[PDB]
């Protein structure tokens, strides 16, 4: 692409993942610096003993209830924001239980004494958050009926459990007269919120004995120890130990004297914690597991580790793994840095996601719905349709369409009634257009309006657009390949296929065109298409055989991709210049690379094309059959996603010929047996070419930067429940892909309330390279470090982008205003009035409200100049009519005649009605005194119709009569 | 008046008794007033709701057990770890929870209610899981080498204390802190800031401010005697040599004859001239106001010199006044050095000669046990006290006073008050050969009491008619000391000094006083003959700018410097140990570890700070107050007059130079005028605000705004109150658990002693009789109103008056209180009241002399009168040899028949009273004066028998006191009478039982204090919490007024961007 540079080629898109978790070594959590300012003021207030060894006991004992009091605080806040992040907890301490070095309580190791001491203390810890998890049962069960808030609601829980304390302060500093009275007006000022929030007595009352229940399970565990001489057998008995950590514990000291696929695979199959999941971040950070797991048990060192020693580029692929979602959070600071590093378009959306995510994700689709409002698309579809003629009218339909009447089908649906304005709904439900046509531009109004859908996109977008940049020759069109991509995506959501399935066919392809059929399934069922059964190597094979270093390039090269790719061709080089030099015209480059410049057709544009087309439809073919147990659930989910209760109007297609049938309808190329090519060229590629021009506002924001539209579903990863209740949740079973071996995760959502609440959200790494299987991560010095997964893609990429030429695939044969916009718009006893012949039509129509075509006009956001302009050529071509048709008959034809005169007269008469509103408009205009394009919108402004207006005059009437007499006399003859 | 109980009509008749019986109704007034008569009509339990919510009270309990003795004490308070196992175990019993790792059921608040609730301790349970500069051993160490013959010596080996781990808390090694940096921080948030940030061997002689004694002797006539060692010193005054000196003997200095005679009160005399160097000439001040030097004349001011010229006739002891020079006949200056310097021991006790009187110039004790048998103890002091006396009062503390014998003021002397006082004859030298001095009206008055004693005696040898001699020379002093009185003239009215101009400070603040627990411990080892100063027990709370005035003036030991810089302007705020910006803090800092003394010294609770006083160039510290006897000796002395990270890089700069050479010393005040300036810097700037709060402040109390930062302030400000109000609560709490375990070890061993105390015993009044060398006076002190010497009273040898030869002695025992039972008797009492006697006695019985036949016979007498045949007969084979009436070999004084006397009662408890103990000794003492004997006496105290002896002369009053200082004057006169009478058990009850009651009635000073703290932090406390709750509610404001522009901000760059976005799609490669 030579009109443009290296500069503001590469810029156009970005895909270098930023930095944004910082701690400092010297930096404190909120609630350890609460903490010590409510101790070091106890402290000031004390009752020194009076020996001075007891003194020392004392202000250890001090600083021991200030860790444990801010231990119990931490927890008691984490678990208050995410309940499971409880489960990840716990059973990561309980892997640890009894070799954990780094215990905060705690400031060749024969002494029974520390090794009962080490288990003891982390029994505490998982006593401790059982009690934590019990306190949050019993709050949620009170707080279920009042209604807050959810920050008010999480205040007073971290304030419960503050006062909770307050008798183990009291007594642990000495009952002291100071102390009491700090704790006492803490606890009277937690008494007065609690009694304005709704709570009784027996509730508070409840909820402090809950909490001061949490807070004695320190000095209870260890009364226990000191108390039975450290007799391990009886504090199982107990019950306080968990009996399969304990077990655990017993076979590690008395034993005491590997491919990432496996492990990964085994990861993301299971909800719950597993400990091999550590094992899978072990290799991503050259980290031990034990290491990881000790950082992770203690936040700030955690945050240290995050913030120094691993860089921007592990913390995505990490995320996109899916390990997040399973690692524990052991602090709030823990979940708020991870939140700020995933960047979402807008900062204040992440800052409503670290307090409270539902009203996060609404806000994000509220956002998404108003710029999909005031889009380039959503206001011009029926100017640009009825001008360019790729949309027909309501009363064109009737005698238009012999058999392509059944291809045709209105714009309008139920839900587009809660996008626009119903003077538009009347507007937009006037118009009839190719059922491919409908489709595509619902579902480029699906994609651009959805989250879930924007961010599987914005994924597959950074993925392809960050493997390209790396190849220096293939970098130099990346803007081409994005439009060609969104173009895809489109067409194939429109198609009806699974769009969060697109990863897995742009890694199947970019398998095969490297490595052939072999790199396939033969020995396990597929998909379920005909009468039986078919493999994964056997389907592609079939779709290979029905649709037409690197070993299969050559099976690019058919008679389908090169229509395909001239398709796709002629759309960039109309909508825009050509790709090689800009100025040139639409026509002119694919005619000189047809009809002439032999061993010269497909260019690198050509071939990215051809092959994303392969892609797409590859994706559409697994994704319209019937799949196993895994691939069906998010085909069902996908198909649900869509806006009309019926674009699932039977697309599951069980044999061969009806899938092929559909996927031909919907991929146009010429000739077929599809309706005809004049059809295709006059009704449904020129919609093609104004979707080029006229993407939605989001869709363009997502292909500029992708990252921040995936860290939706990234901070999706770290809070994923539903504010309704937690009774349906079986996120186990879709996560049980078992067709492919690719890191793709594709999970449910649970933020959104309607109408995707099941929405779906793909965690795909941006550094997987199909091809070789490694993931090239960066790291935090700045090389290249390539992980093994159980000649990449950009060895590809460059191969399809050099200046190698195929010679003459296949065919190779040849080459393939206004004012009717203006009129498009125009709408018993009122034929039989006007049937032929009749005057009195103009005094039983100039009134009325769904008359005034002015209106449908002004609904269609059309400028006053453009009105003017439409008027005035609707005259000429008026005034060409009458002679053509009363003094030029090429064909003296009755049945012809009577048509094209009911035709000119009709459009007379909508002559005069927009001359007397227009008129009208203009003496508003001069009574007004006003400038004309403020007015078009003050139209809307004053939500006024022409209705209200009586501007009559005398002489203005009489004279539009008399002219409308003359234009018809003649006329009707 | 008819209604002097201010009651109603019928109640007023029925107080009277004017109601007849017949018109009484005997029930209404029964119900009404009052001689009328009474009449009386599962461990692991679920805690209630009342228990539980009794948890979060500030107040949930009124127990008071502060004032429930228990002497039996069996302190063994544990933590019920059984009890606590008993409630896990029973707690475990029931339904399993389920949906947790653990599955044993949740003990709904029972747990923390035994564990932490009410009805060997849990921190030690606790600190199973986890070295210290003993100070204390240290000082032993020095202190014993001191002590070592070889040393110096006077030599008292300290007992070594008991370990530190089970040391009191308020011991001698605990005052520079309790030695805790490494495992808490100091208390103080902005100190734990600028921790974070970084910027945090004679030693027994101690300089406190800036660079002997003479017995008396019954004399053929009054003596002066004098230990003799020679003067160190000679008094002379070198300024004008040759003729014009005297040289009087009395006075053992040399005085000038005349022939070489050619709103501060003091800036009011001198009219403003306080500046060191701006100070005018004195001759100005006397010429320029008159009315303040003159004896309100025009212009005839003359010191009389011919008076003091003359050497004094029969060695007549008055002190002459300051010499001046000029004479009146009818210029800024550099102030220094007008006067002699020298050292002063302010320890030292001092006893100058009496005024008036002539000079020649040149341990164990019987105690009776409760079974009964009269063992010895030997008295001996604990490790405790010993260590804190040897570090606080047997140290040398100087002092550089002002050598008044040997100062002369001159014509250019500058108008220092010391000036103004010598000129105005305001402050006289006492003592012969040490700078003591006393003002002047204190000399006058003792020469009018001198003279009126003498008059008297003159008097009684008048009516006696002795020699002409003694007459003569009786005359000869009594015309000397009117003479001296208006010392010119034999006719002048006497006259009146008027106040000095120099402030007085009491020599406790440059001393140390000792607080009630220490002095509680001294008290638990009573020792006879001992005084407690009740100067040294009187603290009141100071203020930090008292206590930074009193380091200005006391210098650095180490390097003689202020301790604190003279622009050093409120350096302190805390009162905390654990503080960094203290006192203690800043010694601490200073490496001043081993003086305890300074330590003591700028306490919160001390001596009182005159702020103006110590401001003054020269000021007075009075060593020892006023008595009938002796002047108020006193003392003069003379007074010698950038960011956080620029200054961290400095600090470590600083620290880094140590490790070369550089100069000698070259670091101490550049490092402290560097930490003062940490100190002191403000918190407005915004990178202090963003280090503070960033470092301390929580996020949720963060802002920019002025309110959030004035609330800052306030926040600082309201914690420093906090941490200087449970300080001083903390500490009275400590004293107060010592106090009381003092109190209750000193109950249980007094249980031990039986009870022969005679306290309920009221003698009867003694009975009037028929009735050349000069004796002494005697002294004796009551609150009785109208008292003669016939009153007498109740003590260890028995009935009859008793009279003190100190004056000391009967002072003490005017402000103790009158007995209990004593009390309900005196009809009237009165201010404390010394009276004087001159004791006429024909013959005198010694007490600790070989006993006489007639002692005996009186012995015998009154035994075979009081006691029965077989008393008798006990008593005699118990006391008399078997054979013989000779008394026995252990028994050869009266005072060891007394303490027989007290055996034999103590042996019969069942059927012998105290009363009946002295009653026999009264009797005894009935029967000596029938015999003739007058009075009984060993030197001090005499025990006058016959009131007709001595005659009554003067009364001087005394100040009454509170509580406290009459306990103490009580245990003072018991100590005392024990330390005469050590083997008398009754001197040693009566000693005890005043250290039980001194004991107690501190105690309850004590509560007081503690009671007045803890309402002083319950409302600091109130004040922080409100303060915290303002700011916060203020930066909550903030945080979301700036969090709802920012999102406001985001949400127009959406639409902005979208609308952008939104038109059409025609750049060619622009996206």
């Amino acid at each position: 692409s030579k009109h443009c540079g290296l500069e503001a080629n590469q810029k156009a898109t970005d895909n270098e993942p930023k930095k944004r978790i910082r701690w400092n070594k010297s930096q404190r959590t909120l609630i350890e610096k609460l903490t010590a300012d409510k101790h070091r003021k106890l402290r000031q207030s004390r009752r020194t003993a009076d020996i001075y060894g007891d003194e020392v006991s004392a202000a250890q004992s001090q600083k021991l209830a200030e860790i444990e009091e801010v231990l119990i605080r931490s927890a008691g806040d984490v678990i208050s924001l995410d309940r499971g992040q409880y489960d990840k907890w716990a059973s990561l301490v309980s892997a640890k239980l009894g070799w954990r070095r780094g215990n905060p309580l705690n400031p060749a190791l024969k002494d029974a004494r520390r090794v009962a001491q080490n288990l003891i203390n982390d029994a505490s810890h998982i006593r401790m958050l059982d009690g934590i998890k019990r306190f949050d049962d019993i709050y949620r069960q009170i707080m279920k009926p009042l209604g807050m808030t959810t920050d008010d609601a999480r205040a007073l829980f971290n304030e419960t459990i503050e006062i909770g304390s307050i008798p183990k302060n009291n007594k642990i500093y000495g009952n002291s007269e100071g102390v009491r009275l700090i704790n006492s007006l803490r606890h009277s000022d937690y008494i007065e919120r609690a009694k304005g929030y709704g709570l009784n007595d027996e509730a508070i009352e409840t909820l402090l004995r809950a909490a001061t229940d949490v807070h004695s399970v320190f000095d209870e565990m260890r009364v226990i120890a000191e108390a039975t001489g450290h007799n391990i057998e009886e504090l199982q008995n107990l019950g306080y130990f968990p009996r399969i950590a304990t077990r655990d514990f017993n076979i590690r000291l008395r034993k005491a004297l590997n491919p990432l696929s496996s492990v990964w695979q085994k990861s993301r199959k299971f909800n719950y914690f597993v400990p091999d999941d550590l094992e899978v971040a072990s290799k991503l950070l050259n980290t031990s597991s034990d290491e990881i797991a000790e950082m992770l048990l203690n936040p700030r060192e955690w945050m240290e580790f995050l913030t120094s020693s691993v860089s921007s580029s592990q913390i995505e692929t990490m995320t996109e793994l899916g390990v997040m979602s399973k690692l524990p959070m052991t602090s709030r600071e823990v979940f708020e840095q991870l939140v700020d590093q995933y960047e979402l378009p807008y900062k204040h959306i992440n800052e409503m996601f670290k307090l409270d995510p539902h009203v996060a994700a609404e806000e994000y689709a509220r956002v998404l719905r108003q710029a999909v409002g005031n889009s380039a698309m959503l206001k011009t579809v029926v100017k640009d349709g009825l001008a360019a003629g790729w949309a027909v009218p309501e009363k064109m339909l009737k005698d238009l369409s012999p058999k392509e009447r059944a291809n045709f089908v209105p714009l309008s649906f139920q839900k587009l009634d809660q996008f626009m304005s119903p003077e538009q709904l009347e507007a937009a439900g006037k118009v009839y257009v190719h059922r491919v046509v409908s489709d595509q531009w619902r579902s480029m109004l699906e994609i651009s309006m959805s989250a879930n859908k924007l961010g599987a996109f914005a994924s597959a977008w950074s993925h392809l657009s960050t493997f390209l940049n790396k190849s220096v020759l293939a970098s130099r069109n990346v803007l081409y390949v994005g439009t060609n991509f969104l173009s895809g995506f489109v067409l194939t959501n429109a198609v009806g296929a699974n769009v969060f399935t697109v990863p897995h066919a742009m890694m199947d392809i970019s398998n095969y065109l490297a490595k052939g059929l072999d790199a396939f399934d033969g020995t396990k069922p597929f998909a379920k298409i005909g009468g039986e059964w078919i493999s994964k190597r056997e389907f592609f094979k079939q779709f290979l055989l029905k649709r037409g270093s690197f070993k299969s390039i050559g099976a690019l090269a058919d008679v389908r991709s090169a229509k395909r790719a001239l398709e796709y061709l002629w759309s960039y080089s109309s909508s825009f210049g050509d790709p090689v030099r800009g100025t040139k015209g639409a026509a002119e480059y694919v005619g000189s690379l047809l009809n002439e410049a032999t061993d010269n057709f497909f260019s690198p544009f050509a071939k990215m094309a051809s092959f994303l087309d392969t892609m797409y439809k590859w994706n559409a073919y697994t994704s319209l059959v019937e799949r196993q147990g895994a691939a069906e659930l998010a085909n069902t989910i996908a198909q649900g996603m869509t806006l009309e209760p019926i674009s699932r109007i039977g697309r599951k297609f069980d044999n061969w010929r009806d899938l092929s049938r559909h996927i031909d309808d919907y991929f146009f190329t010429f000739d077929d047996p599809g309706t005809t090519t004049k059809v295709i060229s006059k009704y449904v590629r020129p919609f093609a070419n104004w979707s080029m021009q006229s993407t939605p506002a989001m869709l363009r924001a997502a292909l500029r930067s992708p990252q921040k539209f995936s860290a939706y579903a990234k901070l999706l990863q770290l809070y994923n429940r539903g504010n309704n209740d937690d009774e349906p949740l079986n996120q186990s079973q879709l996560t049980d892909w078992q067709d492919d071996e690719y890191p793709v995760i594709l999970q449910r959502d649970a933020l959104q309330t309607g109408d995707g609440n099941g929405g779906l959200l793909v965690l795909f790494p941006h550094t997987f390279d199909p091809i070789t299987d490694t993931l090239n991560v960066i790291d935090n010095a700045g090389r290249t470090v390539n992980i093994l997964f159980g000649d990449g893609l950009t060895s590809m990429l460059t191969e399809l982008f050099n200046d190698t030429y195929w010679a003459k695939p296949a065919g190779l044969l040849l080459g393939i205003p206004l004012a009717e916009a203006l009129l498009g718009m125009y709408t018993l006893a009122w034929e039989t009035a006007v049937k032929n012949g009749n005057w009195s039509a103009l005094a039983l129509m100039t009134m009325g409200a769904r008359v005034r075509l002015i209106d449908t006009a002004r609904n269609t956001q059309m400028t006053l100049d453009e009105i003017k302009t439409g008027i005035d050529e609707l005259q000429k071509a008026n005034v060409n009519a009458a002679r053509q048709l009363t003094l030029n008959p090429e064909k003296l034809s009755e049945s012809e005649r009577n048509k094209r005169t009911e035709r000119l007269t009709e459009s007379l008469t909508a002559e005069y009605q927009m001359k007397y509103d227009y008129a009208r408009l203009i003496n508003y205009m001069k009574a007004k005194r006003i400038p004309p394009k403020r007015l078009l919108f003050e139209m809307q402004q004053r939500s006024v119709n022409v209705s209200d207006l009586e501007p009559v005059g005398g002489k203005q009437r009489l004279q539009l009569e008399s002219d409308f007499r003359r234009r018809i006399e003649e006329i009707n003859k | 008046s008819a209604n002097q109980f201010n009651l109603s009509a019928t109640d007023n008749l029925l107080q009277q008794g004017k109601i007849t019986q017949e018109l009484i109704n005997e029930t209404q007034l029964t119900q009404s007033h009052i001689p009328t008569v009474y009449s009386t009509p599962l461990p692991g339990q679920k805690p209630s709701p009342e228990t539980f919510n009794s948890q979060f009270n500030a107040q949930p309990t009124n127990e008071d057990a502060s004032r429930s003795f228990n002497p039996n004490a069996l302190k063994r308070s544990q933590f019920d770890v059984e009890g606590a196992l008993a409630a896990i175990r029973n707690i475990n019993t029931q339904e399993g929870l389920t949906g947790y790792q653990t599955i044993k059921p949740w003990g709904e608040g029972a747990l923390s209610s035994l564990m932490y609730g009410l009805g060997y301790t849990l921190d030690a349970i606790r600190g199973r899981q986890y070295a210290f500069d003993d100070l204390a051993e240290r000082m032993r160490q020095n202190r014993n080498a001191r002590y070592n013959a070889i040393n110096k010596t006077f030599g008292r080996e300290i007992a070594k204390p008991v370990a530190v781990e089970e040391r009191w808390s308020t011991d001698l090694s605990f005052w520079a802190g309790f030695g805790l940096d490494t495992i808490l921080d100091p208390i103080d948030s902005i100190g734990v800031a600028w921790k974070a940030s970084g910027l945090l061997t004679n030693t027994g002689r101690v300089i406190v401010t800036p660079a002997n004694k003479y017995q008396v002797v019954q004399t053929p006539k009054g003596e002066v005697s004098i230990p003799v060692g020679q003067p160190t010193v000679q008094a002379k005054l070198p300024s004008i040599a040759s003729n014009n000196k005297v040289t009087s003997l009395t006075l053992r200095r040399e005085i000038r004859r005349p022939d070489g005679v050619i709103n501060w009160r003091w800036s009011r005399v001198v009219d403003g001239y306080i500046n060191p160097e701006g100070m005018q000439p004195i001759i100005e001040v006397v010429r320029r106001k008159p009315e303040v030097f003159t004896t309100n004349s025009t212009s005839g001011y003359s010191p009389n010199w011919e008076y003091w010229s003359a050497p004094k006739v029969d060695d007549l002891y008055i002190p002459a006044p300051i010499d001046v020079e000029f004479k009146v006949i009818p210029l800024a200056l550099p102030y220094g050095e007008p006067y002699p310097l020298t050292q002063w021991d302010l320890s030292l006790e001092t006893n100058p000669p009496q005024i008036g009187q002539r000079i020649d110039n040149n341990q164990r004790r019987r105690v009776i046990k409760a079974d009964g048998t009269a063992v010895y103890e030997t008295v001996r002091v604990n490790p405790e006290t010993q260590l804190l006396d040897a570090a606080i009062t047997n140290i040398n503390v100087v002092a550089n006073v002002v050598d008044v014998p040997s100062m002369s003021v001159s014509q250019s002397t500058p108008a220092s008050p010391l000036a103004i006082d010598a000129a105005s004859d305001a402050l006289r030298p006492v003592s012969p050969g040490t700078p003591l001095v006393a003002p002047t009206s204190e000399v006058n008055k003792q020469l009018v009491d001198q003279l009126t004693r003498l008059t008297e005696t003159e008097r009684m040898m008048k009516r006696r008619g002795a020699s002409p001699e003694t007459l003569e020379r009786i005359r000869t002093q009594k015309l000397e000391l009117r003479k001296a009185i208006a010392d010119g003239d034999e006719l002048a009215e006497p006259k009146v000094k008027p106040e000095p101009v120099t402030p007085a400070i009491n020599k406790t603040v440059l001393t140390g006083t000792m607080t009630m627990s220490e002095l509680s411990q001294q008290l638990l080892d009573n020792v006879p003959g001992s005084r407690i100063d009740p100067d040294k027990v009187r603290r009141v709370e100071r203020k930090l700018s008292e206590v930074e005035a009193l380091m200005k003036v006391i210098p650095n030991p180490i390097t003689g410097e202020p301790l604190l810089g003279s622009a050093n302007t409120r350096k302190f705020r805390t009162w905390a140990k654990d503080s960094s910006t203290s006192p203690t803090a800043y010694l601490n800092k200073l490496g001043l570890q081993e003086y305890p003394l300074l330590y003591r010294l700028f306490e919160r609770d001390g001596a009182a700070i005159d702020i103006d006083a110590l401001a003054h160039p020269e000021f007075r510290v009075i060593l020892d107050k006023p008595l009938p006897d002796k002047t108020s000796r006193q003392v003069v002395v003379s007074n010698t007059p950038m960011t956080i990270n620029e200054l961290r890089s400095e600090r470590k700069l600083l620290k880094s130079q140590i490790n070369e050479l550089d100069d000698p010393s070259d670091l101490i005040e550049r490092l402290m005028e560097l930490d003062d300036a940490i100190n002191n810097l403000d918190i407005t700037k915004p990178e202090n605000l963003k280090v503070v709060q960033d470092e301390v402040i929580p996020e949720t109390q963060h802002g920019t705004s002025p309110e959030v930062v004035k609330l800052t302030q306030q926040k600082l400000d309201i914690e420093n109150e906090v941490i200087n109000t449970g300080v001083r609560v903390q500490e009275l709490e400590l004293e107060l658990a010592r106090q009381k375990v003092q109190l209750e070890d000193a109950l249980s061993r007094i249980e031990e002693t039986a009870d022969i105390n005679p306290h309920d015993v009221i003698s009867e009044p003694l009975p009037s009789g028929r009735a050349n060398t000069t004796e002494g006076s005697l002294y004796h002190g009551t609150r009785v109103k109208g008292w003669t010497p016939g009153n007498g009273g109740v003590g260890e040898w028995g009935s009859g008056t008793y009279f003190s030869k100190s004056s000391q002695a009967a002072s003490d025992n005017a402000i103790k209180p009158l007995r209990p039972a004593l009390g309900e008797v005196i009809d009237n009492v009165t201010q404390p009241t010394i009276h004087e006697v001159l004791p006429d006695f024909k013959r005198t019985v010694d007490v600790n002399s070989p006993v006489d036949g007639d002692f005996s016979a009186a012995l015998l007498m009154s035994a075979n009168e009081l006691m029965d045949g077989s008393e008798f007969t006990s008593f005699k084979r118990s006391i008399m040899k078997p054979g013989t009436v000779q008394l026995r070999d252990t028994i050869k004084t009266p005072a060891d028949i007394y303490a027989a006397i007290e055996k034999y009662a103590a042996k019969n408890d069942i059927e012998w009273t105290p009363e009946r103990t002295h009653k026999f000794k009264s009797r005894i003492n009935e029967r000596l004066r029938l015999v003739g004997v007058d009075a009984l006496t060993d030197g001090d105290t005499t025990l006058v028998i016959n009131p007709d002896a001595v005659s009554v002369i003067n009364s001087h009053l005394l100040d009454e006191t509170d509580a406290i200082g009459t306990s103490i004057a009580r245990y003072n006169s018991a100590s005392e009478a024990a330390g005469r009478n050590s083997g008398i058990p009754t001197a040693n009850a009566n000693q005890a039982e005043a250290s039980v009651m001194l004991q107690r009635q501190m105690y309850e000073e004590t509560i007081e204090k503690l009671e007045d703290a803890k309402r002083q932090q319950r409302t600091a406390i109130t004040k922080s919490h409100e303060i915290d709750e303002q700011l916060t509610q203020t930066a909550q404001a903030e945080q979301t007024t700036k969090r709802q522009q920012r999102v406001a901000k985001s949400q127009k760059r959406a639409e902005r961007e979208a609308e952008r976005l939104g038109k059409k799609r025609d750049n060619p490669c622009q996206f």
